[PDB]
Formats: structure tokens, C-alpha cells, sequence
């Protein structure tokens, strides 16, 4: 039994009702997970609940289409839930399904990093951008070498939604190698977001400030 | 060996008792699975359990789950471990439960441990022709809760159709009692039984009952009601002639 | 009150041999079924193993069969993963997890651990590099950081000068197989050039302290 939670992502606003999806190809199970935490049993077949789960949470259905309903959200209650069979071996698991805060469209605030000296010495040479408080979490930065345009040799990382304003940061890492660095002198970083009218671009020429 | 009997088929030279109609141990429509080492098979009221696999005048071991389907959810009446004792001619199955439905809450279970008997078959020995004298000693096992080492001895005065035996062994003391003397009386599909007293320094102290199993009245099988202090606990009860 | 506690991970060989613990406490041990649930970076939860109550009846996933061996100990009241030509699509946290009946993998999981992490592949141990992310010299806030670059295995802790503000990034594993995360701090252009800003790395997988200072220029 292949388990599909749909949809993956959902944003909504405290106080708001939430609705969460299972199908099946029963007996039903759902899990909570907070970020940089165990998972922990939310509800059971059909609508039971474990120790300290408030009556907040609720499942119904049957069939194939099952359903975990948050009747008010709270702050607390935004995290990524795993629907989970157990009727039947083997135990499946869900993919998972989000609860980001909603919020407005917050424009990142963009900042680059030229490599330090140090690392410079080592032989290696990392120029970091960075996109600071920002929503929604989608965005891309495309890295330009002399006014190029790079491929394969950056990697992005992204912040987990902030329990205070519900903004997200990311960081580009544009990796490369000393020998390489030295014959560039212009190096570029144009982040694309729907808070931007046209993509802010930050630069610096190596070797000036 | 425990697996065998989940997943081999019948074999004709695998030794007796080779099959044991689940009766009593699965109702109409529940479903007990049964699961050891990395073998299940579910069962239904009515089928048989390949004993011929399992191991002679032994305990043999079994994780199960009892479900039933209402509406359309299948809750988990019961779990825990399954227990059945074969000999050549009879065999008797026995429930240690662990957890249990909560009835006022449906889908939620409870911890309860509870250990009863649950189907006793064979080859009954008619009451018309048991053996028209003589005396024959059986000897063989008592186990109840968490204790399979209880020995039970038991002879059967065929002249004067009457029984005694007792109980040794067992970890708890008030469960090692003697079998009081009783009369081989005729069951309702003539089957030959004894029910009498359990008794603890001459004292009323619960009940048993026995069947005569095995053409030539080889083995008895049966149980042993014995009331002690924290309520009742129940004994299964196997022995055979040498 | 009852608590789980997984331990035993670690880096592994490609090949090579684990043996994970979870000792538990709050409940009757000897009771209940239990099972191991593992979660690879990044993505969702599997099952991988389930024994009764008697260890009597063990079930495993069709990925881990014959690899992987669960058994448990009633006396410690500690269970087992026994995790043996281990693969590197076995990277992952492990977490050990109580049924809520005797049965093997027949409910819910009712209590969890806290899991451990267990890293297979070829990469050795080897403590991170740390490169500052100097402040620009040209809104009216700054941003200033540090690079922790090439470590194995995972987790590296980043605490700012001992606060608020900071921004640390999950780590990235690189296209060499080790992990490079950068970890940000916004503070106002006044404070430049006026407060130290050390960030404090530590990585005990490798056993390294190291304070590198971040500043202008």
C-alpha cells in the first residue's frame, strides 16, 4: 500500500483550519514532527488521540481517502505530519506535508561574501550570497564570472521558517578553485523573487572592497 | 520448527498429533494470526493448525492477534502469545493476553494479562470402550501464566472407572494441588471425561476436567480451575502412559 | 513517563558493522513489541524493523532483509539493531519506537526516541575549516559570518560570541563528500568597528574547538 499526501505544502495563519490528506493503494495512524525533533503520535484509527494531544486534532474517513483535520491552528501547531498503515505489512509511511505560517511577500535583503585570505592560501576559493528574511521561500541565485554565467559549482541552502516573523533565509555557496578565482575580476550574484520588480544583483571586484 | 507449522504443508510421516481443529481458540468471524520467526498464517473458526511440526510433551510458542472486522474497521480484540501443548493423540491450546480492545473506547487497547485455556481435541476415547480394567499411570505437564514446568501425574482405576492425580512444581504454590477423586462419566457425544474437585489440604480450592484421548485411553488432556487468593488461575493439563 | 534512548551510531565503512541500543524506562519493557523507524537526510520516515513482545517474531523491510537483525533484551529492557553490510543508502537517523500492543507491527508507535545518526560512506573523520565572512565596508544593517567548510561526520555547533539575530544554515553535503555550512549574524553598521564578533565552532566528531574572529576589512 503506496501512501500519497496531498498536497505537499500548506500555509496558513493561526487560528485557521487545516485539512490533510492520506489515500491509501484499513487502519489509519498520524505523526507530528517539529524541526530538530522526534516524530511523536498525533491521532489513531478512528479518531483516538495519545496523552497531551489536544482535542484540537481530529481524522476521519474511510475507504481510501483519509483525513487529519486541525480544527484551530496554533503557532505550534505548524510542522510536517506522516500519515502511516499499519493493518497491513509492510508498515508504510507517508512523504510528509508542511504547515508554514502565512505571511505577506517579504523581498530578501541580499548581501555577498568575497573568500577570505585564508582560504584563499589553502587553495580554495568560496564567494557566499546571502538572502536574509525573506517569504516566500521560493527563490534562485544564478552566480556570473565576469558577467558569465555559471553551471555546477554552487550549492543553496535554506533556513527553516522563523517561529518570530515567518521569513526564510538562504545561503549560495559559489565553490571554485584559487587558480581559477585570480583570472576573474567581476563576480555577480542576481537573485530572482516575487518581492523584487526586476532581480537585485550585488557584486565586488576581487581585489578592491 | 514453530515456523513449519505456519507455512509447511501436510506430511503423513510428520509424527502425531498432526492436525488440531481450531475451535474454540478462533470464533466465527474473527481472525487470529499467528506468527514465529519470520512466518504468519491467519486462521478462522474452523481450521486446522498443523501440530505434526511442533515438538512432542513441549510448550510451543506463538505471537498472536486477534482481530475482527465491525463496519468497516478492523479493530484488534486481543494480543499476546499463543501457546499449545501436543502429545500422540490430543493437544490443547492456551492465550497469554498482554493488551485487550478497551470496550468504551473503540480502537484504543488496555495492558491485561489474562492466561486461559482455549480448544482440547484428539481422539477421544469413547466412554463405551475404554479399557474393562486394570490401572495406568499418566504423567505430563501443568502449565499456567508465565510457568511451563508444573508436573502433573495422574491414574485412572479402569475397574472402579475412577481418577486422581496431583500437580508439583509450579512456581506459585497454591496452583501445585491434588486432583481429587472422580468418576469417569459419559459426555453428551459420549466422549469419556472426569470432573472433580481441586483440592489443598482436603478444602475445596477449585474444579478440574479431563478427557481420555487415544483408542486404547493412552492420554487425558484437560484443565484445572484453582481458585487462589487474587482470583482464579487456570491450568492447562497433559499426561500420557509409557 | 516513559523515555527511549537510542545510541550506538556513528560513521560507517561501506561494508562495514553497527550495533544500535535503545534503552528503555517508563513501561513494562517485556510487554510490548517494538521498532526501529529510520529517516534519511532531508526526507520522510521508513520503517525498518519490528519484534514482539517475546522476540519470537521479528519483521523486517524488503531493503534491510538479511542485513539488519533486531532482537531485545527483556532483562535491560534495551533493544537491538544488529546493522551489518551496511550500504550507503543506509545513512540515515535511526529512531527506536514502542508499539502499543505485543504484536509486531500491527499499531501505532505511541513513543519515540530521540534518535541517532548512523553515516556510511568512504569520507574520514576530519574536523572543519573556518573562514570569516567579513562585514562590506559600504537599509541601515550589516551582515558578517562564518564559513565551516570540508567536516566529517555530521553535526557542527555554531554559537555567536556567547546571540540574537543569527542565522545557521543546515549543512550541505559537497560534491567530495564532506559538509559545508555558513552560519550568519545581521547587526547594525554602527557596531562595526565598534564590538568583537567571534563565532565559536565545535565538532565533536572530531574533537575540535575553534573561535575564529570576524572582522571588517
Amino acid at each position: 500500500i503506496v501512501l500519497t499526501q496531498s498536497p505537499g505544502t500548506l500555509s496558513l495563519s493561526p487560528g485557521e483550519r487545516a485539512t490533510l490528506s492520506c489515500r491509501a493503494s484499513f487502519s489509519l495512524a498520524w505523526y507530528q514532527q517539529k524541526p530538530g525533533q522526534a516524530p511523536r503520535l498525533l491521532i489513531y484509527a478512528p479518531s483516538n488521540r495519545a496523552t497531551g494531544i489536544a482535542d484540537r486534532f481530529s481524522g476521519s474517513g474511510s475507504g481510501t481517502d483519509f483525513t487529519l483535520t486541525i480544527s484551530r491552528l496554533e503557532p505550534e501547531d505548524f510542522a510536517v505530519y506522516y500519515c502511516q498503515q499499519y493493518g497491513s505489512s509492510p508498515i508504510t509511511f507517508g512523504q510528509g506535508t508542511r504547515l508554514e505560517i502565512k505571511r505577506t511577500v517579504a523581498a530578501p535583503s541580499v548581501f555577498i561574501f568575497p573568500p577570505s585570505d585564508e582560504q584563499l592560501k589553502s587553495g580554495t576559493a568560496s564567494v557566499v550570497c546571502l538572502l536574509n528574511n525573506f517569504y516566500p521561500r521560493e527563490a534562485k541565485v544564478q552566480w556570473k564570472v565576469d558577467n558569465a554565467l555559471q553551471s555546477g559549482n554552487s550549492q543553496e541552502s535554506v533556513t527553516e521558517q522563523d517561529s518570530k516573523d515567518s521569513t526564510y533565509s538562504l545561503s549560495s555557496t559559489l565553490t571554485l578553485s584559487k587558480a581559477d578565482y585570480e583570472k576573474h575580476k567581476l563576480y555577480a550574484c542576481e537573485v530572482t523573487h516575487q518581492g523584487l520588480s526586476s532581480p537585485v544583483t550585488k557584486s565586488f571586484n576581487r581585489g578592491e572592497c | 520448527g514453530l515456523a513449519d507449522a505456519l507455512t509447511a504443508p501436510l506430511d503423513h510421516k510428520d509424527k502425531g498429533l498432526q492436525s488440531l481443529t481450531l475451535d474454540q481458540s478462533v470464533r466465527k468471524n474473527e481472525k487470529l494470526k499467528l506468527a514465529a520467526q519470520g512466518a504468519e498464517k491467519t486462521y478462522g473458526n474452523g481450521d486446522s493448525l498443523n501440530t505434526g511440526k511442533l515438538k512432542n510433551d513441549k510448550v510451543s510458542r506463538f505471537d498472536f492477534i486477534r482481530q475482527i472486522e465491525v463496519d468497516g474497521q478492523l479493530i484488534t480484540l486481543e494480543s499476546g502469545e499463543f501457546q499449545v501443548y501436543k502429545q500422540s493423540h490430543s493437544a490443547l491450546t492456551a492465550f497469554q493476553t498482554e493488551q485487550i480492545q478497551d470496550s468504551e473506547h473503540s480502537g484504543k487497547m488496555v495492558a491485561k494479562r489474562q492466561f486461559r485455556i482455549g480448544d482440547i481435541a484428539g481422539e477421544h476415547t469413547s466412554f463405551d470402550k475404554l479399557p474393562e480394567g486394570g490401572r495406568a499411570t499418566y504423567r505430563g505437564t501443568a502449565f499456567g501464566s508465565d510457568d511451563a514446568g508444573g508436573k502433573l501425574t495422574y491414574t485412572i482405576d479402569f475397574a472402579a472407572k475412577q481418577g486422581n492425580g496431583k500437580i508439583e512444581h509450579l512456581k506459585s504454590p497454591e496452583l501445585n494441588v491434588d486432583l481429587a477423586a472422580a468418576d469417569i462419566k459419559p459426555d453428551g457425544k459420549r466422549h469419556a471425561v472426569i470432573s472433580g474437585s481441586v483440592l489443598y489440604n482436603q478444602a475445596e480450592k477449585g474444579s478440574y476436567s479431563l478427557g481420555i484421548f487415544g483408542g486404547k485411553a493412552q492420554e487425558v488432556a484437560g484443565s484445572a480451575e484453582v481458585k487462589t487468593v487474587n482470583g482464579i488461575r487456570h491450568i492447562g493439563l497433559a499426561a500420557k502412559q509409557l | 513517563q516513559v523515555q527511549l534512548v537510542e545510541s550506538g551510531g556513528g560513521l560507517v565503512q561501506p561494508g562495514g558493522s553497527l550495533r544500535l541500543s535503545c534503552v528503555t524506562s517508563g513501561f513494562t519493557f517485556r510487554s510490548y513489541a517494538m521498532t526501529w523507524v529510520r529517516q534519511a537526510p532531508g526526507k520522510g520516515l521508513e520503517w525498518v524493523s519490528s519484534i514482539s513482545h517475546s522476540g519470537g517474531s521479528t519483521k523486517y523491510a524488503d531493503s534491510v532483509k538479511g542485513r539488519l537483525t533486531i532482537s531485545r533484551d527483556d532483562s535491560m529492557d534495551t533493544l537491538y539493531l544488529q546493522m551489518n553490510s551496511l550500504r550507503a543508502e543506509d545513512t540515515a537517523i535511526y529512531y527506536c519506537a514502542k508499539d502499543q500492543i505485543s504484536y509486531p507491527a500491527a499499531s501505532p508507535l505511541d513513543y519515540w526516541g530521540r534518535g541517532t545518526l548512523v553515516t556510511v560512506s568512504s569520507a574520514s573523520t576530519k574536523g572543519p575549516s573556518v573562514f570569516p565572512l567579513a562585514p562590506s565596508s559600504k537599509g541601515g544593517t550589516a551582515a558578517l559570518g562564518c564559513l565551516v567548510k570540508d567536516y566529517f561526520p555530521e553535526p557542527v555547533t555554531v554559537s555567536w560570541n556567547s546571540t540574537s539575530g543569527v542565522h545557521t544554515f543546515p549543512a550541505v553535503l559537497q560534491s567530495s563528500g564532506l559538509y559545508s555550512l555558513s552560519s550568519v549574524v545581521t547587526v547594525p553598521s554602527s557596531s562595526l568597528g565598534t564590538q568583537t564578533y567571534i563565532c565559536n565552532v565545535n565538532h565533536k566528531p572530531s574533537n575540535t574547538k575553534v573561535d575564529k574572529k570576524v572582522e571588517p576589512k
